[PDB]
């Protein structure tokens, strides 16, 4: 029925500022409790603002002022202009239609790092080897590394195979930044023989690059 | 004063079975609340209505017990594909407060991993560095050990792991170590290994490469 | 006593009010006075009071003032900014709250609009929340406008329920109303004296009469026009009033 999604997260540094818009995908965002809820990753949740159906605000306690929810019926949207980030709140932000209870609640992240890097990948592909092959499979991949934006997706095949393509959690290097390596195996009779490309795409910047792998030389 | 929830965590099971985790309320709360399911890297969906009511669109596996305070949660014919945690909240008052989350385990029985070594790509020693990367692949017990060794040298605060979230599919999960060196180190020795310990190996596993040999 | 979202309204009417007795009962949580401050209320006079009751949880009783919002506020009960008169409240748990949860008690959560000030609204209507005609139908894009308070004996304080009384003192252009009790000394008979009957100010010596006012009159004048006699109140009893002792 109702697919709410939100848009507008990114990294800035403090006394910042950002426009969250939790898009009303579905209906009637005019008459509704409507609700920001925040967590910090590795931590539970915890509840950010709150609007009425007939305008109320109630902030939550931490971020008391200095922080503004608002509405727009004609457009369906909400709208969450906040400012001032104490960087303290780096965290992956939802935005749920309370409905005697919540539930209905799109996703949406954000980060407010002092610094920036915003560079994007470093991509090799770490090719299928009989130190990697065992029997009827062998596995090959991609490493994807030194990226500061946390938001990174590699695909295979344009999200063609699903059979065993897992991408590892992210690394956090003492440089600073991301890496991480993403790996399918695939039956060792078909070391070369079909498409194996993977599809980098970096959403903070705009990097997308398809890298091939092939088995060594 | 508010109230502070709390949850006996880090369950494990195996399928088909009985779990029941409780919910404390360290205050007098009537009867309305609610459980979340928070698969990982996801977004939650609510079970529990306002006390055991069950909203609608679930299985019928969930078992909602509720009462003045101590509220309790039980799932019943456990089924592999509830790999998340499980929250509490508390309707009604504005500013709510949040459990601490229960992640559950699913037992499994014994896998070893499928091991392979991957040499840095010419790219990268052009860079000036070498990753070396390690995998592991699908495995119950995650209580591997990965020992890298450089000429037969145990190497030491060099790498790091990652692990995937216990497959929904084959209960499994899988390991990747990354080795980083400079080219220059890299250049100065011969013999990578990544040597891999595991309950389902009767001995370690060697998986390695010689520095420059097609 | 009446739920949250149809409140009562009596109108008190002309009487005598002693809002002392209100004032120091001590059984009172919350006695809170905005136009005016408590202890001059037995003391003034105006047109009307009206008294509403109803039936709140504990942590909303500050949502009962001039100049709030809340679900409470927004669209159940609504006090005007200017408000005059005195908000009373006290606890109420073991006479409101049942084992297995008190369901008589319900209060509105949706309305399209926030209430005018002292604004009443019973309706039942499906709160149509989707654009989709409910067609009085529940489900998806439709919500029942009342929600009720499960009370029960084992709740944390400000989950119990409070009774909640608002007094509202108003004055529109009549002649005048209720007011205070007043004072009542005693007749110092034979003692030049200070006086003051009802209005009536003077200086003299009061005698017990034995003129006979009609059913009706007050006091008595004399000839070239001086208050020479009146009728005390509590009593009811012709006196004259000798002017003092100059000479
Ligand atoms: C308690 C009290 O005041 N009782 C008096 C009574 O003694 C008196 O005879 C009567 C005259 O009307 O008024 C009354
Ligand atoms: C006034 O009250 C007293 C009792 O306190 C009563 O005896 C008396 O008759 C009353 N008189 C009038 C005029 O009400």
């Amino acid at each position: 029925e109702v697919q709410l999604v939100e848009s507008g997260g990114g990294l800035i540094q403090p006394g910042g500022s950002l426009r969250l818009s939790c898009a009303a995908s579905g209906f009637t965002v005019s008459s509704n409790y409507m609700s920001w809820v925040r967590q910090a990753p590795g931590k539970g949740l915890e509840w950010v603002s709150v609007i009425y159906p007939g305008g109320s605000t109630f902030y939550a306690d931490s971020v008391k002022g200095r922080f503004t929810i608002s509405r727009d019926n004609s457009k369906n949207t909400l709208y969450l202009q906040m400012n001032s980030l104490r960087a303290e709140d780096t965290a992956v932000y939802y935005c749920a239609r309370e409905t005697l209870a919540f539930d209905y609640w799109g996703q949406g992240t954000l980060v407010t790092v002092s610094s920036a890097s915003t560079k994007g990948p470093s991509v090799f592909p770490l090719a299928p080897s009989s130190k990697s092959t065992s029997g009827g499979t062998a596995a090959l991949g991609c490493l994807v590394k030194d990226y500061f934006p946390e938001p990174v997706t590699v695909s295979w095949n344009s999200g063609a195979l699903t059979s065993g393509v897992h991408t590892f959690p992210a690394v956090l290097q003492s440089s600073g930044l991301y890496s991480l390596s993403s790996v399918v195996t695939v039956p060792s009779s078909s070391l070369g023989t079909q498409t194996y490309i993977c599809n980098v795409n970096h959403k903070p910047s705009n990097t997308k690059v398809d890298k091939k792998v092939e088995p060594k030389s | 004063d508010i109230q502070l929830t709390q949850s006996p965590s880090f369950l494990s099971a195996s399928v088909g079975d009985r779990v029941t985790i409780t919910c404390r309320a360290s205050q007098g709360i009537s009867s309305y609340l609610a459980w979340y399911q928070q698969k990982p890297g996801k977004a939650p969906k609510l079970l529990i209505y306002a006390a055991s009511t069950l909203q609608s669109g679930v299985p019928s596996r969930f078992s909602g017990s509720g009462s003045g305070t101590e509220f309790t949660l039980t799932i019943s014919s456990l089924q592999p594909e509830d790999f998340a945690t499980y929250y509490c909240q508390q309707l009604n008052s504005y500013p709510p407060a949040f459990g601490g989350g229960t992640k559950v385990e699913i037992k499994r029985t014994v896998a070893a991993p499928s091991v392979f070594i991957f040499p840095p790509s010419d790219e990268q020693l052009k860079s000036g560095t070498a990753s070396v990367v390690c995998l592991l692949n699908n495995f119950y017990p995650r209580e591997a050990k990965v020992q890298w060794k450089v000429d037969n040298a145990l190497q030491s605060g060099n790498s790091q792991e990652s692990v995937t979230e216990q497959d929904s599919k084959d209960s499994t999960y899988s390991l990747s170590s990354t080795l980083t060196l400079s080219k220059a180190d890299y250049e100065k020795h011969k013999v990578y290994a990544c040597e891999v310990t595991h309950q389902g190996l009767s001995s370690p596993v060697t998986k390695s490469f010689n520095r420059g040999e097609c | 006593f009446a739920s949250v979202y149809a409140w009562n309204r009596k109108r008190i009417s002309n009487c005598v009010a002693d809002y002392s007795v209100l004032y120091n009962s001590a059984s009172f949580s919350t006695f809170k006075c905005y136009g005016v401050s408590p202890t001059k209320l037995n003391d003034l006079c105006f047109t009307n009071v009206y008294a509403d009751s109803f039936v709140i949880r504990g942590d909303e009783v500050r949502q009962i003032a001039p100049g709030q919002t809340g679900k409470i506020a927004d669209y159940n009960y609504k006090l005007p900014d200017d408000f005059t008169g005195c908000v009373i409240a006290w606890n109420s748990n073991n006479l409101d709250s049942k084992v297995g949860g008190n369901y008589n008690y319900l209060y509105r959560l949706f309305r399209k609009s926030n209430l005018k000030p002292f604004e009443r609204d019973i309706s039942t209507e499906i709160y149509q929340a989707g654009s989709t005609p409910c067609n009085g139908v529940e489900g998806f894009n439709c919500y029942f406008p009342l929600q009720s308070y499960g009370f029960q004996p084992t709740n944390g304080v400000g989950y119990q329920p409070y009774r909640v009384v608002v007094l509202s003192f108003e004055l529109l252009h009549a002649p005048a109303t209720v007011c205070g009790p007043k004072k009542s000394t005693n007749l110092v008979k034979n003692k030049c004296v200070n006086f003051n009957f009802n209005g009536l100010t003077g200086t003299g010596v009061l005698t017990e009469s034995n003129k006979k006012f009609l059913p009706f009159q007050q006091f008595g004048r004399d000839i070239a026009d001086t208050t020479d006699a009146v009728r005390d109140p509590q009593t009811l009893e012709i006196l004259d009033i000798t002017p003092c002792s100059f000479g």
